[PDB]
């Protein structure tokens, strides 16, 4: 196979959906032990996203129903919840291995060693929500030990306004707040980060002003919406 | 604004094109949505092909006297309000007119024969009518209390998914009563009311011959009620919930959205909540243009 | 009426997993008694929604193809790619059509089931039509023409102009002509022919009849608007 050759191919799978396909070409990129640029690193964190944006959609509203059957529909819905877990579980599985046996062990440049853990926290973060007790302390601890080590390269090496920096702050800001209840604790930490960017706005540049203004204005919303 | 590609499935129209919406844009903003071949025309602001089949999912006269009536309820444009009691539960309405004009007489007939078939859910339920000393018009009772007294007498706010599902099931009403070719002028929470389970049910559609758009305009005043007890309403609702208002009370009439849309809208605005309820999570980088 | 199953097919539709509904819902078949409309209803509503998928994906990709031109390995691909839908395409048609004449429709005994399940079995002949060219397409079309036919065939003597099944195909069975044999004023006259039916079935109204009513006779209307454009 052909790196130049799988590009194509991804941009493809891109449309028309069917990502399924779309995550299978991005994985074949990684075996080989080649780099990702930034191009080619959207798509593989593009391509994931959305795979498991439509379990936890799934999920969310069949857990609504079995808790609001009240018998043996009960048994049935119930039933039918914990496979969807299921499904679930693998995809991390599948996922941060990758990161952690061939992509991790070559990571070099300073951008990319942040966005390598910066993923490794969050397809840990969705994990949690399915675990309880000491299952959920720990994927709860594990998953902060990368947030917690992915915030140390980002102040030594990346400007106050960096998308990828910018996007560890949210992400793990509500990590603590959403997850561990700790909305203070959070608050305070996500409260760091927006100053850190309108601090020297004069930094940044057209092609990615606007992106960067993309997490403020969830930020904001996110301040505004915990404030209260 | 940043969008992306989606299909849609059960019912969804174009927002600018104000048609049907099978596989189009979205907008991760304010949730716009638009067709490609429409998109020629979006602004930035918040070989056409054909589509196909989708799926889906005078015995009423009484005598007077007879009744056991009650105490005035209120007062109408056109009648006085109460409620009686006669081999069940109803309520009664005095007309005004002392002794009928000829014109309206056969008129009566008539108008008995076009309500005594509007049996929609959300609507009170006619029941029966009477003309034997005076005009009349017999109304089902609320086993309740109205929609007025409950959110401005003795206050009991609603859940916010029982609010919008009130909506909902008042959406419900009047889009099949513009079904029947009618269109509506008092249309307010003074002429609506709760049944049991604080039930919508929608009256004051009757005389026919005695007596859209601005339909739906006065739909929009009811469901500011709603949600208020424009800028008033929660943030922490979803946002589309302030996008089928500002639609909906527009001047021009046919800019209004019409009710058959909006029964999908509703829908979508009552998905998105439960769906989505917690902190707002990252975006991803927008992948469209024009 | 095994409603332990016909829940989990209710389940699938809330849960949007129409994969999961398929499978459950064909075993409804597999009882081989009359099904109630509420149970047959959503066996249209799940391989619509599957087949509504492909649809969508295959022709945005044969879009690119017929695009880009001035390249030999983009091509290539692309239409391996395109090819590969055809194949996951045609299991859902040979699957479905293995079902529709073995179980429903030689068990069906009122006009409701048989009008019913004639219109969809010409229905998804419809969708592979777009695939076959040439003799290919007309080893397929032809068939369906004999389906638009027999299904047309019961339903003028049985049911009303303002029955649910009825009116709907009187949106296809034009569109049939109209994008498969390319005759807009044979289609033209056809499908208005029945709209003033409709208009004249106004009596009959129903809270059941009047959404299906005025929801395809809005479509149906819109058709005349840009063919004839
Ligand atoms: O006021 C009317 C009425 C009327 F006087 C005249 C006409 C119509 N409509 S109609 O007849 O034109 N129309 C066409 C066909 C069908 F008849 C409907 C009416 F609806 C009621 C009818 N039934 C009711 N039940 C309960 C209440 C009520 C209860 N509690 C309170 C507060 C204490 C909490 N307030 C009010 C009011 C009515």
């Amino acid at each position: 196979m052909d790196k130049n050759e799988l590009v194509q191919k991804a941009k493809l799978a891109e449309q028309a959906e069917r990502y399924d396909d779309m995550a299978a070409c991005m994985k074949s990129v990684t075996e080989q032990g080649a780099e990702l640029s930034n191009e080619e690193r959207n798509l593989l964190s593009v391509a994931y996203k959305n795979v498991v944006g439509a379990r936890r959609s799934s999920w969310r509203v069949v857990s609504s129903i079995e808790q609001k059957t009240e018998e043996k529909k009960q048994q049935m819905a119930r039933e039918y919840r914990e496979k969807i877990e299921t499904e679930l579980r693998d995809i991390c599985n599948d996922v941060l291995s990758l990161l952690e046996k061939f992509l991790i062990p070559n990571a070099s440049q300073a951008e990319s060693k942040v966005f390598y853990l910066k993923m490794k926290g969050d397809y840990y973060r969705y994990l949690a929500e399915v675990a309880a007790g000491d299952d959920k302390k720990g994927i709860v601890d594990q998953s902060q030990q990368a947030y917690q080590e992915a915030f140390e390269i980002s102040k030594k090496e990346m400007q106050p306004t960096h998308p990828i920096r910018l996007g560890l702050a949210l992400n793990f800001s509500v990590f603590y707040y959403e997850i561990l209840n700790s909305p203070e604790k959070a608050c305070s930490l996500a409260k760091t980060a927006f100053d850190e960017a309108i601090a020297e706005l004069d930094t940044l540049s057209e092609e990615s002003y606007k992106d960067s203004t993309l997490i403020m204005q969830l930020l904001r919303d996110n301040l505004t919406l915990w404030t209260s | 604004h940043n969008f992306v590609r989606k299909t849609f499935f059960t019912l969804a129209f174009c927002d600018f094109c104000r048609k049907l919406l099978f596989q189009g844009f979205r907008c991760q903003t304010c949730g716009y949505k638009f067709h490609q071949r429409c998109s020629t025309e979006v602004p930035l602001m918040c070989r056409d092909r054909s589509s196909s089949a989708p799926n889906v999912h005078d015995d009423w006269e009484i005598p007077d006297g007879q009744i056991t009536v009650g105490q005035r309820i209120g007062s109408g444009s056109f009648g006085t309000v109460y409620k009686g009691k006669w081999h069940g539960d109803v309520a009664v309405k005095m007309l005004n007119v002392t002794a009928p004009t000829p014109q309206q007489l056969q008129a009566f007939k008539n108008e008995v024969g076009v309500l005594r078939k509007t049996r929609h859910v959300n609507i009170l339920l006619f029941m029966g009518y009477s003309t034997k000393p005076q005009l009349a018009i017999v109304t089902q009772w609320c086993e309740g209390s109205s929609l007025y007294h409950h959110l401005h007498i003795i206050e009991t706010k609603f859940e916010m998914k029982k609010l919008i599902d009130i909506a909902r099931q008042t959406a419900q009403g009047m889009d099949y009563l513009h079904a029947k070719s009618i269109i509506h002028r008092d249309l307010k929470s003074n002429n609506i009311f709760l049944h049991e389970d604080l039930t919508v049910k929608i009256g004051d559609f009757g005389l026919a011959t005695v007596k859209f758009q601005s339909d739906v305009y006065a739909f929009g005043i009811v469901l500011y009620e709603l949600m208020t007890g424009l800028s008033k309403v929660r943030s922490n609702c979803p946002k589309a919930m302030k996008r089928l208002m500002a639609e909906c009370l527009k001047k021009k009439r046919d800019e209004r959205p019409l009710f058959p849309q909006i029964l999908a809208s509703i829908e979508l605005l009552a998905r998105s909540l439960p769906k989505i309820h917690r902190s707002a999570s990252e975006p991803s980088l927008n992948r469209a243009g024009f």
